[PDB]
């Protein structure tokens, strides 16, 4: 881990089947019982809202903030479900409290908002807030994991950055002396759905207003960038169903003409949406064929960049494979969906790649081979008599990478999720 | 039809025209109605579950105080003015350009 980290003043991780604070000052972590942490990584932790799911960190009383003058930062992941309720309108919860006899700091939500709040003891108070909309074609931000960084400088500004980016900031110079509380309680607090919940990763606190080149760094080095990740941040698995979004025209799905090697694959449009009155619109995301990834050349469950697959092709609840004969005429090898035991001597072993881009890596390549190993291509599109056909084409692996040529090749996989709630088809 | 409650169908397909109806107070739970051409037919005070509207056309036909939640409507002639003071939960519009 980084410098930055390595003198935190709060290093919250799951280690060793514990949720500890690895920082040199070794604070106290109190668990409820019904804390959830994600099975393949324990660093992701899930809170209800109900009162035995929260999580106390109960500080060592020289790291407990009481200054007018000391600036501190704090850093963490969060992935928030879409907003279903009309009760979660102008519902502002706390998530993350440090508030004692109204001072302190504390991290709460409200609908499409991330709140920064921080309160001395005159009573007087500053918010910064990030804003994001649910009324959007696709989110960067609903349902999918998102890097907050908020910096406090008591002389001018707090800041929030997210995924490494200021959005918002409000001078602070004038609230005085900041006494905080001596324990910080992560728990759903004043939320009316019943039914919320976040998830959220890798909490660390920091002695000083983090800046620019900090913040980048931190972003990038938790980004996992040897893991390839799915559409809502989590890790790509072999063996779950996915939902295919291609980068060139997200406003496309995956649709099968006809099962077998005379057959195709294809991009078929629009999307169209998904919608609850006055809560949400967006574009429909459980769309067309799904995608398996199957294990070829790790006893874990994840897909990592190089990693050698197999994919298969769910078309109406029965699982085909992926796969072209390279002898057809063109550089642009069509892919067919085959039965699996008549797939033959068909190309078919996938290299999974993720496009070399900042943050979280589920921007992914899927570079097709024979089966002597020799490249096919990435995976993409090309209009055949207007249809745009899926193929394996040799043409985007001689592309410079973030020229908007290799967007036909970018693909996002999306499993059905319960923070999103669209009927799945 | 599928009646199976006081106040609820359920598990039906409907795929013929449907015509000079009114209908009030219903549940339809995982109703189906593909390829329907409705006329002058109105739903009121109803909710629809787990529905799907496939491939349906329809005139002078109205949703008045509707709920409709889960449901997807698939290449309808749906617009906005097809519903009077009607509600949408998770529910999905797909068309043809
Ligand atoms: C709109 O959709 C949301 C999200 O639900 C998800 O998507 C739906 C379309 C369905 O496919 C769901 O299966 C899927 O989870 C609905 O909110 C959700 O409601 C369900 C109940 O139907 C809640 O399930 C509960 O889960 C808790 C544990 O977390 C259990 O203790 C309960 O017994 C119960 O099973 C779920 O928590 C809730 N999710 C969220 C984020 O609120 C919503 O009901 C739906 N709208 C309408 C009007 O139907
Ligand atoms: C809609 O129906 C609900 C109950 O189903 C009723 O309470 C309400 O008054 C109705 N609204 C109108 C405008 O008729």
């Amino acid at each position: 881990p980084m410098n930055i980290i390595n003198t935190s003043i709060l290093n919250l991780r799951y280690e060793s089947n514990h949720l500890i604070d690895l920082s040199r000052y070794a604070s106290k972590i109190n668990i409820g019982s019904k804390v959830n942490f994600d099975p393949i990584d324990k660093n992701q932790i899930q809170l209800f809202n109900l009162e035995s799911s929260k999580i106390e960190v109960i500080l060592k009383n020289a790291i407990v903030y009481n200054s007018m003058y000391e600036n501190f930062s704090t850093s963490f992941w969060i992935r928030i479900p879409k907003y279903f309720n009309s009760i979660s309108l102008n519902n502002e919860y706390t998530i993350i409290n440090c508030m004692e006899n109204n001072s302190g700091w504390k991290v709460s939500l409200n609908y499409g908002e991330i709140i920064w709040t921080l309160q001395d003891t005159q009573e007087i108070k500053q918010r910064v807030v990030f804003k994001y909309s649910q009324m959007i074609n696709i989110s960067d931000y609903i349902n999918r994991w998102i890097f907050v960084t908020i910096t406090n400088n008591r002389l001018n500004n707090s800041k929030i950055y997210i995924n490494g980016r200021l959005i918002d900031q409000k001078p602070i110079s004038n609230l005085g002396n900041i006494h905080a509380s001596n324990n910080i309680m992560f728990k759903l607090d004043g939320c009316r759905d019943t039914h919320r919940y976040i998830w959220i990763k890798y909490f660390n606190l920091f002695d000083k207003e983090l800046n620019e080149k900090e913040i980048k760094d931190l972003y990038d080095n938790q980004s996992n960038s040897g893991i390839l990740k799915d559409f809502w941040g989590d890790y790509l698995q072999y063996d779950k169903p996915y939902y295919m979004l291609n980068l060139y025209d997200p406003n496309k799905y995956v649709d099968v003409n006809n099962v077998g090697i005379r057959g195709y694959m294809y991009l078929k449009g629009p999307r169209g949406s998904v919608m609850t009155t006055n809560i949400y619109l967006n574009s429909s995301l459980y769309r067309g064929a799904k995608f398996i990834i199957k294990k070829y050349a790790n006893k874990d469950n994840i897909v990592r960049n190089n990693d050698r697959v197999y994919i298969n092709v769910v078309v109406k609840n029965k699982e085909y494979r992926l796969a072209t004969n390279a002898s057809q005429a063109g550089v642009e090898k069509i892919l067919s969906a085959l039965e699996i035991p008549d797939v033959g001597n068909l190309s078919q072993v996938v290299v999974m790649k993720s496009k070399n881009d900042q943050g979280i890596t589920n921007k992914c390549k899927m570079n097709l081979q024979d089966n002597n190993g020799n490249d096919i291509g990435f995976i993409g599109f090309h209009q055949f008599n207007n249809i745009a056909k899926l193929v394996a084409s040799n043409w985007y692996n001689r592309q410079i990478e973030r020229s908007s040529r290799t967007l036909g090749c970018s693909w996002e996989f999306i499993p059905v999720d319960d923070g999103w709630g669209e009927r799945p088809l | 039809e599928g009646r199976v409650e006081r106040d609820k169908y359920a598990n039906f397909t409907i795929n013929f025209t449907m015509e000079n109806q009114i209908h009030t107070g219903m549940e339809y739970d995982n109703g189906r109605f593909i390829g329907v051409k409705f006329k002058s037919v109105t739903f009121k005070d109803s909710v629809f579950k787990s529905c799907t509207f496939e491939d349906v056309t329809s005139v002078n036909t109205y949703f008045k105080n509707c709920t409709f939640i889960d449901t997807v409507f698939d290449n309808t002639d749906f617009e906005p003015y097809k519903f009077i003071d009607s509600e949408f939960k998770n529910c999905s519009f797909f068309h043809n350009k």
